[PDB]
Formats: structure tokens, sequence, C-alpha cells
């Protein structure tokens, strides 16, 4: 079929009409991107070279555009000498247009022929011919060959220097001729010669149109060949200070931005000081804006430590004065970059005198808040989002100013005109997500803004409603007030979309307000339309209801606690049934079902453990004293059937922790928050395991003290902080009670019950990968043995070997590198005796690295067994930093095994 | 001016035989389908019989005849192997051949019936059809005399020999009530009905069609057990593709030589 | 960068499943 398409396109080429010839020629790139077969590519390219050697110049332009489009397949071309011989053989024509087209095609073939001396020579000769269109085509071809070669670059730099000094050709051709010197980053001496040439060029031609391209090529040359970055920076600062052309100064802006973004650590203190003096001495607001953007980028980078590295007060440093005056300048963008500089320097450096800068920065910050709150322009909203970035960065870096900045943002919530409110609601949601006290400090005013929403907004009511409901949940992280949620329901039933109120419900499930979540899921359940949607909402409703029941818990009451556990477990059972109902072959809720099943099993283990804790007093010490002597107990020191059940519970909990590790390593696709949350659940399980192991079982053999750092507030969630504090509490209690009592477990059961009660008092946090999933990556992993279309086993002679030829192609549902980028694929293959040491001899694994998104690997299996065997493979996708991440299909192939009749006869004779 | 759209359906499948119906195609194409089942389907059959010592009352040529007429299993290794005549090797090589051995000494008083089971094979994918019921009898041997021989099986088709013909029997027909009137019945009532006939018991004769073509071909393919019938059909169609491709290439080169 | 990184509330980020739910539930557009 591919061959069929090939020669029918060849017949279209052999057709008389140049229209149809153009048709087939421009049809080739589709065939290249359909059939990557290299012999087909080579033959198609050879026919292209033939028709280009004899075509009527419009076919030639079509072939040129075909090459320039499907450039990426060029590297798999075999008959390079013949292809280049035709394409170069049409350059002796007298038609300047044909010569120009041919030279452009040589510029396109630069990827496969970068050494052709005759091509070099033809380009260099046509570079100083007179026909205009071929002169600019020669310039383009030199611009490509100088990129993928070096000796051609030194020839062209000599020729270009000669031409520019030789004064022929007009200024437009000089503009075309300058940018060749960007590709001079192959050696330092070429770089220095070109640098001297460019300095001479700028001093020789003081024109704006000259200087702009000269400076831009010079700076790309230095940024590539990063040896003369200080000379580049000081030259640019000279031209920013001295040259009065405003456009040239804007070039200096947009170039120092590039240098600051690429190589920040090369920026020096005198460079910063000179730029600061220029930014003070400038009269123009726009150029000051550009310089302030440059200083903002440099302040965000590391170079602020260079500027404030000692071996002159920081206040005596000229940067601070400029930053302050421009933050309090009238113009909005100038103020935005000033407060950016202030935020960056405050978070970055910590000296004794910077507290005044902190206060100045925060006060100018609410200045920007009021200005952007009542400006209502697109640029105003951009500067507003900049200010909110400053907020998040300042509050996270320094927790000292948190209460002040939150109350200022609440005053702006009073004083806003319902456009910026969504943005600062997101920002203050972040800030309260870090520090919890910011919500229960001022619960009331956010509810007041919530009640004025309905007659306050008309356009993005849904968006601001969702945001402010998110932050009211964050504020009422504790038990939500019935009156407050009734008001919420009143406004939602007044004006809301179903998708809107669904998003409020999802945020409620995220934070942990499960009663409100239950109500919203009940309403959405009563509407819905479709079946898996109904079952999904119903399951969510049941988990919200069970979590409500779990939050309905009393401290130090074990009977009521186990009753609540039983009720919540009934409701998870209903929910998990409805979740399996929602499950479909498409979008299969694997993570969701498995995670909620593991939560179910954790709570079942908790109920069993507290039941055995209560049954500790069910005469187990009496059974031990009746079966054996209490003194020097034969089964155990203070032996117990209860201790046997403790051993069972410890092993069960460890298995549960292993399943959590399995769930995480099979998930692999979630973000940092969700993966962290699963790690915390496994942390809780292992905490219970270590507690029951180090307290009920042998404490002398335990001998474990938590002599390590714990309790730091580097967490990403208040939920995480709460579980971590519970962990610290349990560790300190078990470390206190490690050696106090005998194994009869007098108050050991009380300590375990306290740990259980705390771990269930911290409710839950339903999370993002349990909800909307991103970076859906997959491995197809098609093996290619002898093809077993049915389940018929594959016969092998069993005397030689067997080859496998496994293949895998990786696919991505979106931008693949959202969180984790695939690096290597550890395939793992093993055998098993299907007809019953389980054929675990061949335990191969191979780490193939996919250079492209397709890979293949050959495996050899050896076996001399009569029976059928199953062969299993695994993907073991291992990421950039290096993690196991057990994902992949794990497919199996049946293999038969028969033997030679001559071999069987010889064995019978044996 | 161009090909129509024929249709394929299959009524039932069994290991020995299959039954299917084809519609909207030419009688010439259907006849060629039957002929390409019969003739050019390549299978594996015993061809080179070397006899070390024969003392049976059956003669050596007869022994070679029956050995060549033994069927074998040729699922896909026939497609893997290459023709013996074309494969460049000294004598037969395992890429183009299969080795067999048969040594029998009847030393018991009872007659030892030499069977197809006793053929020792070199490749497990190829055996006599009977093994994997009563075995195929080869020669009945009296006490005292023996038979020692080596054999090589190669790949051939029915243009050479019926031993390389694998189809036990084809039943190809059309028009179960002679509506196209290809035959004339002097006594159509006395003529017995076909099993595909739908005409009335009183009529037993479809009316003449002034405008029509022979259509709705019925096929009953009975294999000899060497291969699955579906694999036989696929191999026959693949060989037809290969032969037409070779004819196309050669005649295109003939046109190129003419012009 | 955006104001808040862990933002579940954004349009183009959300995937196919509750895109279909969005289509249905925007068609519905009310709660009792
Ligand atoms: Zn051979």
């Amino acid at each position: 079929d591919a061959n069929s398409a090939l020669m029918e396109l060849d017949k279209g080429l052999r057709s008389g009409k140049l229209g149809e010839q153009c048709e087939a020629v421009v049809r080739f790139p589709r065939l290249f991107q359909k059939y990557p077969f290299p012999i087909l590519i080579n033959s198609a390219f050879l026919k292209l070279a033939d028709v280009f050697r004899v075509g009527n110049n419009f076919l030639r332009l079509c072939v040129l555009k075909v090459t320039q489009q499907s450039e990426k397949h060029l590297e798999k071309i075999l008959n390079v000498d013949e292809f280049v011989k035709r394409i170069f053989s049409v350059i002796h024509s007298n038609d300047p247009v044909a010569r120009a087209i041919t030279l452009r095609m040589l510029g396109s073939l630069a990827s496969i022929i970068p050494e052709r001396k005759n091509a070099h020579h033809s380009i260099r000769q046509s570079l100083d011919s007179h026909d205009n269109v071929e002169v600019e085509a020669a310039v383009f071809a030199a611009a490509n060959f100088s990129a993928q070669s070096k000796d051609f670059a030194v020839g062209i730099c000599n020729k270009i220097s000669e031409m520019i000094q030789g004064l022929a050709t007009p200024v437009d051709l000089k503009l075309k001729l300058i940018p060749i010197l960007q590709h001079m980053h192959h050696d330092a001496i070429l770089a220095s010669s070109a640098r001297q040439l460019l300095q001479q060029l700028v001093t020789s031609y003081p024109s704006t149109k000259m200087v702009i391209v000269s400076l831009h090529t010079f700076t790309l040359l230095a940024a590539s060949s990063l040896v003369d970055t200080p000379k580049q920076i000081q030259l640019l600062l000279q031209y920013l200070k001295n040259d009065p052309r405003k456009a040239v100064k804007r070039l200096a802006i947009q170039d120092l931005k590039l240098l600051a973004n690429k190589t920040p650590h090369t920026w020096s203190r005198e460079n910063i000081q000179a730029l600061c003096e220029c930014a003070l001495q400038t009269p123009y607001d726009s150029l000051k804006l550009g310089m302030l953007s440059v200083l903002s980028t440099l302040s965000g980078t590391i170079a602020i430590k260079h500027y404030f590295s000692i071996v002159s007060s920081p206040r005596s440093s000229d940067l601070v004065k400029l930053a302050q005056e421009c933050c309090y300048h009238n113009n909005r963008g100038i103020a935005a970059h000033g407060v950016r500089v202030l935020t960056n320097i405050t978070v970055s450096c910590q000296e004794k005198d910077l507290l005044a800068l902190e206060q100045d920065a925060v006060f100018g910050l609410e200045s920007l808040l009021v200005l952007c709150s009542q400006d209502d322009s697109p640029g105003a909203q951009a500067t507003l989002k900049i200010a909110l970035n400053c907020m998040v960065k300042l509050a996270k870096g320094r927790p000292h100013l948190s209460q002040s900045v939150v109350e200022t943002l609440l005053t702006q919530l009073h004083s806003a005109q319902d456009a910026a409110r969504i943005l600062m609601c997101h920002c203050l949601a972040a800030i309260a997500m870090q520090l919890p006290v910011l919500g229960d400090g001022m619960l009331g005013d956010l509810m007041e803004l919530y009640k004025v929403i309905g007659r306050s907004a008309t356009d993005k009511q849904q968006e601001l409603l969702v945001s402010l409901a998110t932050v009211i949940f964050v504020a009422s992280q504790k038990a939500l007030s019935v009156e407050s949620k009734a008001v919420i329901k009143q406004q939602l039933e007044s004006v809301s979309n179903g998708w809107t109120v669904y998003r409020i419900a999802r945020q409620a499930s995220r934070m942990g307000n499960h009663d409100m979540a239950k109500e919203l899921y009940q309403s959405l359940l009563t509407q819905v339309a479709s079946e898996h949607f109904y079952f999904w909402l119903n399951s969510l409703k049941e988990f919200s209801h069970a979590e409500q029941c779990l939050t309905g818990l009393q401290e130090e009451n074990y009977s009521s606690a186990l009753s609540c556990i039983a009720e919540s477990l009934k409701f998870y059972h209903k929910g998990i049934a409805s979740l399996t109902a929602a499950s479909t072959p498409l979008n299969p809720l694997s993570f969701q079902c498995e995670f909620v099943k593991l939560r179910i099993d954790l709570l079942q283990a908790f109920s069993q453990l507290i039941c055995t804790c209560n049954s500790l007093k069910t005469s187990p010490p009496p059974a031990i004293a009746t079966t054996i002597a209490m003194t020097l107990g034969n089964d155990l020191q203070r032996c117990g059937r209860i201790s046997n059940q403790m051993k069972q519970s410890m092993e069960e909990f460890r298995s549960l922790a292993s399943r959590y590790g399995d769930l995480y390593q099979a998930s692999f696709d979630a973000d940092s928050a969700t993966l962290r949350n699963v790690e915390l659940q496994q942390q809780s399980c292992l905490l219970i395991s270590h507690a029951i192991e180090a307290l009920i079982l042998d404490p002398e053999s335990a001998s474990f003290q938590e002599y390590g750092s714990t309790g730091t507030a580097h967490a990403d969630s208040e939920y995480e902080r709460r579980m971590m504090s519970v962990y610290n509490h349990v560790l300190e209690e078990v470390e206190s009670l490690n050696r106090k009592y005998t194994p009869v477990s007098y108050m050991h059961t009380a300590c375990l019950c306290n740990a259980i009660i705390a771990l269930l008092k911290v409710p839950l946090s339903f999370q993002r990968y349990f909800f909307q999933k991103l970076q859906s990556t997959s491995i197809k992993l098609a093996l290619s043995p002898s093809p077993r279309n049915p389940a018929e086993p594959i016969a092998v002679q069993n005397n030689q070997q067997l080859a496998l030829k496994v293949e895998g192609v990786v696919q991505h549902g979106s931008k693949p590198g959202l969180f984790r980028k695939i690096q290597s694929v550890c395939l793992n293959v093993s055998s098993t005796l299907q007809s019953k040491i389980d054929n675990m001899t061949n335990e191969m694994e191979q780490r193939v690295e996919p250079h492209n998104d397709y890979f293949s690997t050959q495996f050899l299996l050896n076996f001399a067994i009569l029976g059928t065997h199953n062969i299993t493979v695994e993907s073991s996708v291992k990421d950039a930093n290096g993690i196991v991440w057990k994902t992949g299909p794990r497919t199996t192939i049946f293999v038969k095994s028969l033997e030679d009749p001559y071999s069987q006869q010889i064995r019978l004779q044996q | 001016p161009y090909a129509n759209q024929p249709t394929v359906r299959i009524t039932e499948l069994t290991d020995e035989n299959v039954k299917f119906i084809i519609e909207n195609t030419d009688l010439a194409v259907a006849n060629s389908i039957r002929r390409v089942f019969i003739a050019e389907v390549p299978i594996i059959a015993i061809d080179w019989v070397q006899i070390d010592a024969n003392s049976s009352v059956l003669h050596d040529e007869f022994i070679a005849h029956r050995l060549g007429l033994i069927p074998l299993t040729s699922d896909d290794i026939v497609d893997k192997l290459q023709y013996s005549r074309d494969c460049t090797c000294e004598e037969f090589c395992p890429e183009c051949s299969v080795e067999f051995t048969l040594d029998v000494r009847c030393n018991e008083d009872q007659t030892r019936h030499v069977t197809s089971r006793d053929l020792i094979s070199n490749s497990p994918r190829v055996i006599p059809v009977t093994s994997r019921q009563d075995d195929i009898l080869i020669v009945k041997l009296r006490k005292g005399q023996e038979l020692r021989l080596r054999a090589y099986a190669k790949k051939g088709f029915g243009k050479e020999h019926a031993k390389w013909n694998p189809t036990a029997g084809v039943a190809f027909e059309y028009d179960p009530d002679n509506a196209l009137r290809h035959t004339v019945y002097p006594k159509p009532e006395e003529w017995p009905k076909s099993e595909y006939s739908e005409l009335d018991e009183d009529e037993s004769q479809a009316p003449y069609d002034p405008n029509g073509k022979p259509e709705r071909f019925y096929y009953n393919v009975e294999s000899c057990g060497s291969l699955r019938p579906e694999t036989i059909v696929l191999s026959a169609l693949s060989g037809l593709k290969k032969k037409l491709s070779d004819l196309q290439t050669q005649l295109s080169h003939e046109i190129q030589s003419d012009v | 960068a955006h104001v808040w990184e862990d933002n579940w509330d954004d349009d183009n980020v959300e995937d196919d499943f509750s895109n279909q739910l969005r289509a249905e539930l925007e068609k519905h557009g009310y709660k009792m």
C-alpha cells in the first residue's frame, strides 16, 4: 500500500501538467509522516532530486518547500552523494531564480551535508555575485551552513569582514549580512575576532538601523559563546547610559532582560550599581519600567546575594533608594516592579536593618492593592496578579507578617469592586492554606461579603462564588456552623449553576466539610442525568456522610467510637458498591476504588484493634495462668491470646502499609499534594504497626527512641501538619511508656486507644487525583512473539532457545511533563510453569531507555520442560530522579513446549 | 468496467471440512478459486527415500510410493521452509527440508504391522497426521526380515503430485434450482432435488430468468487433515496474490522492453 | 506564574470525565 502510493505519486510526477506535478510533489510530506520506512524515504528523495534537476522552476519551489517542511526525516537518507550531485548539478544554470532556489535547498540540506567543500565554494561565490535574489538566498544558505559547521564559519567571517569594510552593496544588504555572526560560537578565537569586528561595526556605522541588529547579533553571540559576558554587559550599560536614542535604549532593555534570564550568576555588583544609577538618572517612565523589570528578574535570581555580599551599608546601597522611590512612584507598572524588588530582597536577604524595608514594602503593597482594586484595566489586573505573587512569596518565605497582610487583604475585600475579589480570594486562600489562624480569626467578614455577593455581581458570579466558598471552607476548617451553611445554601438555591455548586462541593470534599458536601451531593444526586454520573455522585455522597459520622466523635469513649466506626463503615460499604457501579471500561476509577478500599480496610483494622483492646480484659491472663504457670510463662512473659491477636493485628497492619506503598507506586500520576497525602496514610498505618510492635511486643528488643528531627513546619497542608502533630504526640507517649509496665498492657491499651481516637479525630482530605486527573501517561507494551491470536500456546522445540521481541510505545493525554517526565523503562520478564521452583529461574530485567517514544528489546528464554509455561512482563517505568513506579499492562503469553521425536527416542534408548 | 462487490459468509466450520457461500462474483473467479484450492497450495510431503536394506516382500519402489503418499502436518513451517529446488545448499538442508527415519525389525512371531507412528521425525512441528485412532498401515512384516530407511520431506504443490495436493475434496456449485437454465431437464419432476433447492415439491424447477448471471456459489471444502481448511484457503489466496504480482512485474518489464 | 498553584478551579486544566459532566450539568443549570 505504501509502495502503491509511492508509484502512483511517481505517475503524478510523470504526468504532463505541472499542476499535477505540483500536486504529487506537495503530497510527499504526508507520505513521509505516514510511512517512516527508510528505503521508501530514500527512493522518494531520489525522485525529488530528479524532478528538481528537470522541473519548470515552480516545481522547484514546491520541492524546496517540501524539504523545508519534512526536514526531520532527512537523517535517514542513504544515497547522499547522488542526491547532492543532482541538487548541486542544477546550480550551474544561468537563471538567477533557479540559482537562488537551489541555494535555499542547500541551506535546507545543511542537516545532512555540512562538510561539502564545493557547496561551501558555490555559496561563497554567489555571496558576491550581483543578482539580488540570489544574493539574499546565498545569505540564507550561509546562515544555515555557519550554524552546522565551523571551517565554513571562519571562511565566512573573513569574507564578511572583507565585504563590510569593502563598502560595496547598500545598507539593506548589510542588514541581511550581519546576522551570520550569531553562529560564531564554535571557538573562542573566532568569537574574539568577530567581537572586534562588531565593535568596529558599531563605531563605524552610528545609525539606529545598523546598531539595533549589530547589538542583537553581538548579544546572541556572547550568550551562546559565554566567554565575554562581562564585556557584553558593560558595553550594553555604556550604550544604555550614553546613547540618546530611545529605541536603542529599549533594545538595551529587551537584551538585558535576555541576559538576566539566561545567566544570572554572571551579573556583578558594579553592573547592578551602574544599572541602578541609570534607572535613577532616566527621565522616561517607560525606560524606567524596563530597567525595573530587569532589576526584578535579577532580584528574583541569586544575584541579590552577590550585591549584598560583604567582602557600605545596605541602606547606603543605591538599590534600596531606587526600589523605594519607584515602589511609591505614581505609575502603576513602576510601582508593581518596585514592590516585586522589595518582596524579592526581603525574602532573600536577612540583615538587621531590613525590618524598615519590610514595613515599607507591606505598606506600599496595600497601596498597590487599592490602586489595582479600583483601577479595573487589563494591565491593572496583570499588576494585581504580580502583587499577589508578591503576597504568596512574602508570606511563605517570612511567616512574621502574615496576620497583617491577611487583615489588609480583608480590608480590600471590603473595599473592592467585584473583579479583583476572585484573585485576592485565591491569594488569601493560599495564605490561610499555609497558616490556619487567618480564617477563624475573621470568620465574619467573609460571610458578609458572601451575603452581599448576590446583588453585588452579575458577570462572574459563578467564579467568585466558587472562590469565596473555597475560602469559607478553609476558614471553617473546623465544624461548620449550621446557620452559615444555611445562608450558603440560600444563596446557592437563589442563583447558581449545577456545575458551580458541584465545584463548591468538591472544594468541601477537599478541605473536609463533609456535612455540607453531603448536602450538595444529595442535591446533585437528585438531579443528574446519566448513569455512571449518578453512581459517582452517589458514592461521593456516601463517603461524605460516613465522614460526617466519623467527625461526630467524642474523646475517650471507646464504645461510642466503635459505634461511629461501624456506622461510617456501613456507609463506605454503600459508597464503594456505588463506586463499582460507576466504574466503566472507559475512564476506569482504579485509583479511587483502590484508595477508598484501603481506607475501608484501615478502619476495619482500627475497629478490630479497639475490639481486641476492649477484650484485653476477657480473662486472657487467666487463661494463661490456667494453661501454664504465671511465673516464668511458657508461651510468653505474661502470655495471652490477646497477645496472639496483637501479633495478628501487627502483621495485618504491615500488610496494609505494603498495600498503600503498592497503591502509591502504581498511581505515579498524581501531583505532589496527592502523593504526599497517600504517604501520610501509609505513615499512619506504619505508626500503628510500630506502636503495637514496640509496646505490646518486646520493648527491650525494640529499644527505639525517635532521636531525629521532627515537628518542622515545612509541610504543604494544615491537614498534613495535624497528622504530623498527632504522630509526634504518639511517639512521645510511647517513648514515655516504653519501659514502665510489664507485658500485661495495663495502660498500653489506653495509649493505643488514644492514638486511634486522635487519628480518627483528624478527619480526611479527599484529593485531586481522587478527583480530576492529569498527565495520563501509558505504555502500550505490545510483545511480538509468534502471534497467538487465540489463547493457543506457542510451540518451541525446547532444544535451542526462544526470542521475544517486546515493544513499547508511550502515550500522553496532554503535556507529558506536568509533574514527572519518563526517563527509562525497566522491563521485567519471568516464566512460570503453567502445568503444576515455579520456573522462577529466568528472572530477567532490562533497562531500555526510550530515545523516542517507541522502543523495542529482544529477550531470550531458555527452558527444557515438557509442560506449558506462562511468561510475564512488567513495564517498571523509572522517572528522571529515579523511582520504581510500578505501572504498565503486565501482560502474559502462553508458551507450549514439545520435543524432537528423535530426541525422545534417544532418551527412551537411554 | 470495474470489479463488483462480492460477499462472503460461512455456514459452519469443522476440523475436517468447512462450508461457505460466496455471492456477487464471476463463475470464472469461483472456478479459479476451486482450482487454486486444488493445485498450488504448498504442503510438506515425503520425497527422498533412501533404503539401506529391504527384505520385505513389498518392493522398494512400492515402499517409496506409500511413504510419499503419507500425509504430514504442515501448519506454518511449510510457509517458513523454502523450495528444495531453489534453496542453494548441498543436498537437502534443514531450511528447505525435514528429516525422517524408519527402522523396523519384526522379531516377534506375530506380524508386526509397520505404521505411520513408527516414523521418527526430526522436527516436532511435522509428524504424520494420524498421531497428533488407528495408525496408517505401511507394510505387514513377517518375523525375521526387516526394513531400514531414511527419508527427507520437502515442500511442493499439486501441479507436481496429488501427494502434495492437500484438499481431500471440493464441492463447488451454484443455482440449486437451475434458474439460469444451464441444464435442460426432460424430466424435471423425475430429477431429484438439491439440498439447497427452495422450489416447491410440486414444481421442483425455478422459472427461467431472461436476464441474470450464475450466482450464490456454495462451497464445501474437505481437507485431508494435514491443515485447517481456513489456512488452506488463506494459503491459496496468498499464492494467487504472489502469482499475479509476478505476472504484473514481468509483463510491465515486457512493456518496458517493447517501448 | 498563577496566583495559586493547587487550583482545582480552572477551565482548561480539567479532564474529559467531568468535562462530560460539565456539559450535562451546565445544560441542567439549577439546584433545588
Ligand atoms: Zn536447502
